[PDB]
RNA sequence: AUUCGGGUCUUGUAAUUGGAAUGAGUACAAUGUAAAUACCUUAACGAGGAACAAUUGGAGGGCAAGUCUGGUGCCAGCAGCCGCGGUAAUUCCAGCUCCAAUAGCGUAUAUUAAAGUUGUUGCAGUUAAAAAGCUCGUAGUUGAACUUUGGGCCCGGUUGGCC
RNA sequence: GACCCACUCGGCACCUUACGAGAAAUCAAAGUCUUUGGGUUCUGGGGGGAGUAUGGUCGCAAGGCUGAAACUUAAAGGAAUUGACGGAAGGUUGGUGGAGUGAUUUGUCUGAUAACGCCCUUUGUACACA
């Protein structure tokens, strides 16, 4: 195939694209703390209405 | 009786056939013919380290129409002419005109990844700092 | 309101589950009596729950533009010993499920569950190496030890699991992809269990008297005006 | 059949046929079970008490239950002759 | 060179990694117990994979037999003397079946909450890995132990640390003197 | 269980808050050692948040997790495979939230398993690749049955239960 | 000598079943195979590249026999099914039940009865935005 080409464009969507911050929040606990806040949030209550459910529910 | 010899005493004919007829699958090809030593761009190596020769701007084929933006690369050994994908968005401005730069295969083994013709290497890093340490904004490429 | 219930002992077998003459279905096991009806193997023990498994669509060009349709394999069972699978197909998905669980309500099938090897409390694993075909899938399946665990597919492992089978090896051949054709392959091996002599089972026993026979004058098809 | 401990397992034992001995199972529907009601002197059909006979499916399928039903039935010994051993 | 130090992995992964049945399940494990990965749920699985390969081994030769007899009687003790496998069923066939939830159970992370005062499993577990508690004279600072039956009346605070005696602490050396003593000048 | 007494266990959500226990780390001493460094010890110190902050890959399907929010508009790009992008993108770029593994994950090339896609156990050869035009014929492979069973007499070890 | 009747061996094939087999179409053998061993010669391993190049060997020649790779691709095919098409031939839809491993078909049909309550049929098809 054709080896010409437009590289004009290279990084034109990197480039344009709004570039915000990370929003800083309180701490993750991590490792055993981690798991056993998995463990919370599955196994207690809250599910999606019919049999199967969404772990990560959209706001909706 | 299935064809084969379920002789007790006729060891030779089943070793024998199984031999000439293991010539066909292609591990057992690629491996005793030495083919990945006397033929292929690599000696048969998983990274090759290359300088460049010019940028490109490679028609894909259909349905995925694009310009892909690969580098032509002449690698250190054999100094052989190979044509190699540069990864992630942007990225090709990082990269000029004779440049040490170490490359990778795809992931498919030899061939095409997707939709580039000929093209069968990406790279992994340029002037010893990774593509992709240069793309997330970690580390800063030297001027030389 | 202006509801009723409404079971309708249409068939012989009816109105012997109604009257609660047959408490088990061993007897319809041995007896071979076809189960017409959905409702007969439901109440006669409720304990028979339930499971899905696989949804597909499949399609029908024609003149107009394209019709399509969604097939259902539902597979339901029990954990002590007794299994159906029931393949269906309608238009819509839940017309599908429905009519799919009431087949395989209609045509389930005991399995001859024994031992590895020793003789201990409890059967775990199957009686003798079966296997099935459908297609290409031949499924084998083959006796394994205690704690083993059901070494397969996940559809078959799910198949196996509704049965009430612990422990248990399988192997398949062919493009067992397809569900269509392995859960059946499946089902059908499952079966061959019974059909198939140990040497415990050349005890000969005397035949049982049909039960049909038993209760033909008292329940049965009645005359009856209103 | 049984567990170690005396407690006969195995639920449903089968139904052994009657002519080749093979096991009819619980799908099969093409297996069939004859009763023949017991007759004596003074006539008369006597409700109750039968002969029974269990025909397996392939038995029937292949075609030669018949013979089969004619052989059961005579060593039973409801059949003055009628079917010979011997051919 | 001299002879090499040999070694060889405890942990052995699944093969299907993305499971629905096998992921859901195994995290109870791991959040009831309390267990940080589940490279320790692996581990244990694979000593319980050995011993139930070993197991079936003894079993494909035949009864009263010299190999059979010994490795059986010697396996199953050391089943008994870790507490896994009761005394009912001390005859090879049933360390066959045997659980992961039983292995589990035996750890010292939580003997300490099956004994009690440790209040919560988690709380047992920063209590055995940060130093307190003990089997007898002897400390041990991991969650992961293996108690051998006999050891089991023994456990408690050990003499180093509070609970069991010596020194308060740090927290409370600065409560008493850098705060409450610290107040009158 | 004197049903109208107060709080152990709490299922989770809450920068609302009060103490408690430590290590990582700094180090008197001692030990350790050919002599040190570490380890093991342990005086004197050293947790309450940008503190002493854990990441690495993904979130269409395969494969577990999103039809959430803005930019881009077959362009840049993603994509192991199928395919996404022509201006409402559940696949791109970011951010929110979630999932995996978790002081460890991703990427290459080689290789093992799955591959009963090398097949002796254990493949296929009518039509999918494949039976050689047919016959002879040397090596090679394989090749009918038939050439002493039975009967006893004792001696006598191993299994399990009344003894 | 011929024919008829009954039996007989050796084939030429045929007609009906499906016991079984096969993904199917179909098969008295393609059966007696995961319940995977009667003996034994020959050939194949995704499709293109290529029955090409190179080498030998055979032949007066043409060609035969033996017979690759690099490179390239995510298919290629086989069977059957619904339509659609033909410069081929003739003149609506579920319920339950069968026929099938399904796609589906039968019903909803030759002009009775596996059914019970421009249009069409059969065949050909590498098309299936037809």
């Amino acid at each position: 195939a054709k080896v010409h080409g437009s590289l004009a464009r290279a990084g034109k969507v990197k480039s344009q694209t709004p570039k915000v911050e990370k929003t800083e929040k309180p701490k993750k606990p991590k490792g055993r703390a981690y798991k056993r806040l998995l463990y919370t949030r599955r196994f207690v209550n809250v599910t999606l209405v019919n049999g199967k459910r969404r772990m990560n529910p959209g706001p909706s | 009786g299935k064809g084969k010899p379920r002789g007790l005493n006729s060891a030779r004919k089943l070793r024998v056939h199984r031999r000439n007829n293991r010539w066909a699958e292609n591990n057992y090809k690629k491996r005793l013919l030495g083919t990945a030593f006397k033929s292929s761009p690599f000696g048969g190596s998983s990274h090759a380290k290359g300088i460049v020769l010019e940028k490109l701007g490679i028609e894909s084929k259909q349905p995925n129409s694009a310009i892909r933006k690969c580098v032509r690369v002449q690698l250190i050994k054999n100094g052989k002419k190979v044509t190699a994908f540069v990864p992630n968005d942007g990225c090709l401005n990082f990269v000029d005109e004779n440049d040490e730069v170490l490359l990778a295969g795809f992931g498919r083994k030899g061939k095409a990844k997707g939709d580039i013709p000929g093209v069968r290497f990406k790279v992994v890093k340029v002037s010893g700092v990774s593509l992709l340490a240069l793309w997330k904004e970690k580390k800063e490429k030297p001027r030389s | 309101n202006t509801e009723e219930k409404g079971w309708v002992p249409v068939t012989k077998l009816g109105r012997l589950v109604k009257a609660g003459k047959i408490t088990t279905i061993e007897e319809i096991f041995l007896h071979s009596l076809p189960v017409k009806e959905f409702q007969i193997i439901d109440t006669l023990l409720p304990g028979l729950q339930d499971e899905v498994m696989n949804i597909k669509p499949v399609q029908k060009q024609t003149r107009a533009g394209q019709r399509t349709r969604f097939k259902a394999v539902v597979v339901v069972g029990d954990s002590n010993g007794h299994v159906g699978l029931g393949i269906k197909t309608a238009k819509e998905v839940a017309g599908a499920i429905r009519a799919g669980i009431i087949i395989a309500k209609l045509s389930v099938i005991p399995i001859r569950r024994g031992y590895w090897g020793t003789n201990l409390g409890q059967p775990h694993s199957l009686a003798t190496k079966t296997t099935g075909k459908c297609g290409s899938v031949t499924v084998r399946l083959i006796p394994a030890p205690r704690g083993s665990g059901i070494v397969a597919s996940p559809a078959v492992k799910k198949l196996l699991q509704l049965a009430g089978v612990e422990d248990v090896y399988t192997q398949s051949n062919g493009k067992t992809r397809t569900l269509e054709n392995t859960l059946k392959a499946a089902f059908v091996a499952i079966g061959n269990t019974y059909g198939f002599l140990t040497p415990n089972l050349w005890a000969e026993q005397p035949l049982p008297v049909s039960p049909l026979d038993i209760y033909s004058d008292e329940a049965s098809a009645q005359k009856k005006r209103f | 059949m049984e567990n170690d401990k005396g407690q006969l397992v195995e639920l449903y034992v089968p139904r052994k046929c009657s002519a080749t001995n093979r096991i009819i199972k619980a799908d099969d529907h093409a297996s069939v079970q004859i009763n023949v009601a017991k007759v004596d002197e003074e006539g008369r059909a006597i409700p109750g008490e039968y002969v029974t006979y269990a025909l397996s499916g392939y038995v029937r399928s292949r075609g030669e239950s018949d013979d089969s039903l004619n052989r059961l039935a005579q060593n039973d010994g409801l059949l003055k002759n009628v079917w010979s051993y011997s051919r | 060179p001299r002879a090499p130090r040999t070694y060889s992995k405890t942990y052995s992964t699944p093969k299907r990694p993305y499971e629905s049945s096998r992921l859901d399940a195994e995290l109870k494990l791991a959040g009831e117990f309390g267990l940080k990965n589940k490279k320790e749920i692996y581990r244990i699985s694979f000593q319980l994979s050995k011993i139930r390969r070993a197991a079936r081994d003894l079993l494909t030769r035949d009864e009263k037999d010299p190999k059979r007899l010994f490795e059986g009687n010697a396996l199953i003790r050391r089943l008994v003397r870790v507490g896994v496998l009761s005394e009912d069923k001390k005859k090879l066939d049933y360390v066959l079946a045997l659980k992961v939830e039983d292995f589990l159970e035996r750890r010292l992370q939580t003997q300490v909450y099956k004994l009690g005062l440790a209040k919560s499993v988690h709380h047992a577990r920063v209590l055995i890995t940060q130093r307190h508690i003990a089997v007898g004279k002897q400390i041990v600072n991991i969650p992961s132990f293996m108690v051998r039956l006999d050891s089991e009346k023994h456990i408690d605070f050990a003499p180093t640390s509070p609970f069991g005696g010596a020194r308060p602490g740090r927290v409370a050396r600065r409560n008493a003197a850098r705060k409450a003593e610290a107040s009158g000048e």
